[PDB]
RNA sequence: GUCUACGGCCAUACCACCCUGAACGCGCCCGAUCUCGUCUGAUCUCGGAAGCUAAGCAGGGUCGGGCCUGGUUAGUACUUGGAUGGGAGACCGCCUGGGAAUACCGGGUGCUGUAGGCUU
RNA sequence: ACGGACCAAGGAGUCUAACACGUGCGCGAGUCGGGGGCUACGAAAGCCGCCGUGGCGCAAUGAAGGUGAAGGCCGGCGGCG
RNA sequence: AGUAGCUGGUUCCCUCCAAAGUUUCCCUCAGGAUAGCUGGCGCUCUCCGCAGUUUUAUCCGGUAAAGCGAAUGAUUAGAGG
RNA sequence: UGGAAUGCGAGUGCCUAGUGGGCCACUUUUGGUAAGCAGAACUGGCGCUGCGGGAUGAACCGAACGCCGGGUUAAGGCGCC
RNA sequence: GCCGUCGCUGGCAGUCGGCAGAGCGAGAAAGAGAGUGGCGCGGACGCUACGCCGCGACGAGUAGGAGGGCCGCUGCGGUG
RNA sequence: ACAGAAACCUCCCGUGGAGCAGAAGGGCAAAAGCUCGCUUGAUCUUGAUUUUCAGUACGAAUACAGACCGUGAAAGCGGG
């Protein structure tokens, strides 16, 4: 996998392969983050044959939808259960976020195994997302925001578009 | 540099396998082979006249000569840039009627029927194989319970 | 860049005679003009064989147009050859044949003509019957060379009767070792 | 290019890179498709598209 | 008759990508440009032809 | 001095330079090898095959007569399927007739 | 239902121990003049028919050993092709496809050809 | 790694014999005068056939003595049966 | 003008095709002959066949893995007789 | 109903130069502590081959070349050079 | 766009003119066929056929091979 | 009984854990081993074929065919 952009939070349902002997196979529904349904449904045939002796040969896919966020307006504490590799062993995680959806976390999740320890896309295995009530969160730098009269001041605010005026007189301000 | 012994290399392909050495047995001689029939060859190494060279064993010809106790036949060799047909006389416990052409035969026949049938009635039938197609659609009923949630499980070192 | 192979791109059939003779540079403009302007095959063949080596054209005997004319069904058609129609002194009788060809050897004609039969060209064959309807294309044995004996196997070889390159064939001239079972081996 | 990728490539017949083709889908083409899977970058065309 | 019809086609020539591929040298599951992309095969054409 | 030993590597394109090519599979192929016994009872048999001629015509054309008492004896839309026939060259004539009195 | 002769595939048939075998057979058994062979009629061959299922043989049994066939092991190990993936390497992850073997846990324990008997 | 300061002229797959294949030409089961002879360029060209001796081709095979390249049906006679 | 499997040179343009350092033999290992790869000339047909490919049937094989309560060989430890 | 798919005109014959010192890479791989070491297998390259990138470079990534105009890319890039 | 090679074994002898009638690109094997009865005197170019014309595809190259040179050097038979 | 670790006799178990001239591998149980009986297929002679291979030889080998033979009641087997 590559997290390119902005993911989309799919969910995928699937099924084994019809036979004489199961006549109906039971579907098998996971919830998938990528960046497109072609790389869903290749996440959801690798997670399938991680679980189940299942293979994309074997199967189907019945369904892979985006499922949109339900309510991309109300400011969310997301809490994901990572899965990743180092140079040296495998550890699993458990890093909260803030932010408007799902997906938008998750991002989050992959920009930060990315800068934190250094974790390429495809090390890292999502197994639960949850949106968690602000006071049942742990990370320190997410429950500082839980104020009410929260209030800061933007301090040094660095200039930008430093060469729209490339060349000028005066010397650039940054309190404000 | 190797030898170029006649069997340099056989230990396990002329062996016999587990539990089904002594006695061969009689199918074996009292099966018939008639010119023109497609044979494979599998060196068994009880008998040692007239065992197939090395090189021969796991191919498929065709018969051309029959003797009391031996047949000739007719395979092909890749010889480093070039593929000659090669008469031996492999003697008859290292060989089997290949049932590769059985099913060509088995398909022949039942077209010359579905051919001689589906003429009186006017139709058409269809009489080549064709490739396993696209599996067209189809409704997944999920009556009742919805599918199941899977999701990826924890590590554990249990190294 | 495609990755097709030049190897085979230039097909090697002669698209003109080699000779700079001016009796056959004009036949061949007289054929190559009905072979495009007619559709007759026939035309084509003979134009294609007017290119031809003389050891691609060989000779025809007089006694083996008569047995590829005698064949029953081909009477009175014209029997047309490109090579020469050379004599044959081992036959006796000699039937009316009408015949066209480049070359007819001056006791061929001899022959032909006191049997009563006509000698064409390839001009009064074109203006006879342009599409060639009537005829019967023949082509002396092409293998009758002598030089067909030495191709094939190479001698000293399992089964190969090819004929080998010797000064002169006699008791002592390649007869001593690969060709006696007793002096070393045979093939 | 691999002797079999080679082979598979022109029997798709194509031999150029850009080059495109049509293609019905079935188990021996498939199949093909995943020979020369790293050579192509093939899919399901829409109807504006042919 | 589509093997006939197809094979009537000369084999369509593009041109570059407009725009410019994402990586050639990997899979399109790998955020690439090789293997299938069912769905999506049309936005590179309309870049390519 | 000592010099590579052996090696096979250009030996695989050398060989598909000029293609590998099965044998040349003719029908009638030879007979040599075949047991003596056998193939000389065949080379009798050939011999005297034209021995039973003369009774073999009789049956021939026995059969080719008798093939007269056994022969003798026995003897997408409507629209699209008009305008498939108005546009034949041949079978459409008299419907393109039809049409071209039809504005007189 | 089953047995004899000759068999086919050669353990689902083999191995151990135990129980039951009506009828015909199959057997054990009784002899050595004759055929034949030995130290020895034990074996082999020969002439028999008083005796008996004791044994071979058949059928069945055993939380049986084995064998046969399934599941788990396991989409694990391994693996074709791919990347300017990771790592100092040792090696490792991922995409595209194929995909095992123990231990462990279940089921089964000879089908069958021609000829001829018994079960009238 | 070796040759090379500069410029000019000279400088290296030739000819004969043999062989093989390809090709053009004439005649063609024949073919060829190459040796000989006859009648400025000309030492050329032309001609000879009772000058074709001879070469090669038209027959091979065997060490040799030698041998040396479709047959079938029909009656009539003798023989076996 | 001795021979040299050894060193050095080997003279005008354009167009087209385009390699090998591999096999076997050699008093062969700085070289040959041979098969391969190459070019040239073609010819017989076309205007069924073939394939450095897959599909479907069908055989083949003893590497990766795995195994040692399975044979061979190696090999740690207790326990019960 | 020419009996799977896809593709493509095939078959055959002579004559034949150069070559017979190779080297590198992924993967497998033998000797060696290892080596820009010695030795094999498969494929692709360099040699015989320019071009864009890797500052530089036989072999790495892209991509193979008639001479030109416009457009767009690959692999690599976008403080200044 | 231009040059060249290859292929189409492509097209053109039809310049058939007051002895005239100007065609063979069009999806569908084959005749702008014959007969038998119900004024003004006019019309470009071409065709060294070894020539001319039209279509597509292609274009690396050492050793080596082949072709084409209206490339060049010196003499000979002809001819300007 | 003497007789012992080990002589010789006897019963039982015994898938080969022995043996088959040698190196190793393969194969072999009413046998390919062990012991007897008869013997000389270890003979004569055509070609085909496989192995190394150039797909040339030698060596070796496999299938036949024609003779003569051995063996066994025979089917068969045998030209090392
Ligand atoms: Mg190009
Ligand atoms: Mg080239
Ligand atoms: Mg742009
Ligand atoms: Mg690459
Ligand atoms: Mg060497
Ligand atoms: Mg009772
Ligand atoms: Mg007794
Ligand atoms: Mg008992
Ligand atoms: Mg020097
Ligand atoms: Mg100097
Ligand atoms: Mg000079
Ligand atoms: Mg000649
Ligand atoms: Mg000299
Ligand atoms: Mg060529
Ligand atoms: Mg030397
Ligand atoms: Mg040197
Ligand atoms: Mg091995
Ligand atoms: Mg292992
Ligand atoms: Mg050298
Ligand atoms: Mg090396
Ligand atoms: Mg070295
Ligand atoms: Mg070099
Ligand atoms: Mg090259
Ligand atoms: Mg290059
Ligand atoms: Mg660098
Ligand atoms: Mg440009
Ligand atoms: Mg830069
Ligand atoms: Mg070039
Ligand atoms: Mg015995
Ligand atoms: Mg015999």
């Amino acid at each position: 996998m590559k997290a390119s952009g902005t993911l989309r939070e799919y969910k995928v349902v699937g099924r084994c392969l019809p036979t004489p002997k199961c006549r109906t196979p039971p579907l098998y529904r996971m919830r998938i983050f990528a960046p497109n349904h072609v790389v869903a449904k290749s996440r959801f045939w690798y997670f399938v044959s991680q679980l189940k002796k299942m293979k994309k040969s074997s199967g189907e896919i019945v369904y892979c939808g985006q499922v949109f966020e339900k309510s991309p307006l109300r400011v969310k504490n997301f809490g994901i259960w990572l899965r990743y590799d180092s140079r040296s062993g495998t550890h699993n995680m458990y890093r909260e976020y803030r932010d408007l959806t799902t997906a938008g976390a998750v991002t989050q999740c992959y920009r930060d195994m990315g800068a934190r320890h250094r974790a390429r896309a495809h090390s890292i295995q999502i197994m639960k997302v949850e949106e968690i009530a602000a006071s049942k969160c742990r990370r320190p730098a997410v429950k500082q925001f839980h104020d009410s009269k929260i209030k800061f001041p933007l301090p040094h605010r660095v200039l930008r578009r430093q060469h729209k005026p490339r060349f000028t007189t005066k010397r650039p301000n940054t309190f404000f | 540099t190797n030898t170029k012994g006649k069997r340099r290399g056989t230990r396990y392909m002329f062996s016999r396998p587990f539990r089904k050495h002594g006695v061969v047995p009689l199918a074996t001689y009292m099966r018939i082979y008639k010119k023109g029939d497609i044979v494979d060859i599998k060196g068994m190494g009880t008998v040692q006249k007239g065992m197939p060279h090395k090189c021969y064993h796991g191919k498929t010809g065709r018969v051309y000569n029959v003797t009391q106790h031996a047949v000739g036949i007719v395979v092909n060799k890749q010889v480093k840039g070039k593929i000659l047909a090669k008469r031996i006389n492999v003697r008859i416990e290292h060989i089997k009627h290949s049932k590769s052409r059985d099913s060509f035969l088995k398909r022949v026949k039942e077209n010359d029927q579905k051919k001689k049938e589906a003429k009186e009635k006017g139709t058409w039938v269809q009489l080549k194989r064709q490739p396993a197609p696209p599996r067209e659609a189809h409704f997944v009923r999920t009556n009742g319970k919805e599918p199941e949630l899977l999701e990826p499980i924890p590590y554990e070192f249990m190294a | 860049g495609v990755d097709i192979r030049h190897n085979k791109d230039r097909k090697v059939r002669r698209k003109e005679p080699k000779s700079q003779d001016i009796y056959l540079r004009l036949l061949v403009k007289l054929y190559r003009f009905l072979a495009r302007r007619t559709n007759s095959t026939f035309n084509q063949v003979v134009l294609k064989r007017l290119f031809m080596s003389r050891t691609n054209r060989p000779p025809l005997s007089l006694s083996r147009m008569i047995r590829k004319m005698k064949l029953p069904g081909r009477e009175n058609k014209t029997a047309v050859v490109v090579g020469t129609v050379t004599d044959d002194v081992r036959v006796q009788e000699v039937p009316k044949l009408k015949v066209c060809a480049l070359r007819v050897t001056s006791r061929a004609r001899s022959r032909i003509l006191k049997a009563g039969g006509k000698i064409l060209t390839f001009d009064q064959l074109a203006l006879d019957s342009p599409k060639g309807r009537g005829t019967v294309l023949l082509s002396g044995p092409r293998k009758g060379r002598e030089v067909y004996r030495h191709f094939g196997k190479a001698p000293g070889t399992p089964h190969s009767h090819t004929k080998p390159y010797v000064r002169s064939k006699g008791r002592k001239f390649e007869r001593a070792r690969g060709r006696r079972a007793s002096r070393g081996y045979k093939n | 290019v691999s002797p079999k990728v080679r082979k598979v490539l022109q029997l798709l017949r194509l031999r150029q890179i850009f080059n495109g083709t049509f293609v019905k889908l079935n188990k021996a083409s498939i199949n093909m498709l995943r020979i020369v899977e790293p050579y192509i970058a093939w899919g399901y065309p829409n109807l504006k598209s042919v | 008759h589509f093997k006939e019809a197809n094979n009537f086609l000369w084999p369509f020539k593009l041109s570059s990508p407009r725009g410019g591929m994402k990586k050639k040298t990997t899979h399109f599951v790998e955020g690439g440009d090789a293997g299938n992309r069912e769905d999506q095969i049309n936005r590179l054409i309309r870049r390519m032809n | 001095a000592k010099s590579k030993n052996h090696t096979t590597h250009n030996q695989s394109r050398k060989w598909h330079r000029n293609g590998i090519k099965k044998p040349r599979s003719q029908r009638y192929e030879s007979l040599k090898g075949v047991d003596p016994k056998f193939l000389r009872n065949m080379r009798f048999a050939k011999k005297h095959n034209k021995k039973g001629l003369k009774k073999m015509q009789a049956n021939n054309a026995k059969a080719m007569a008798a093939r007269a008492e056994a022969i003798k004896a026995l003897v997408v839309s409507r629209k699209l399927h008009r305008l498939a026939y108005i546009a034949h060259p041949k079978l459409g004539r008299r419907a393109r007739a039809r049409i071209a009195r039809g504005l007189r």
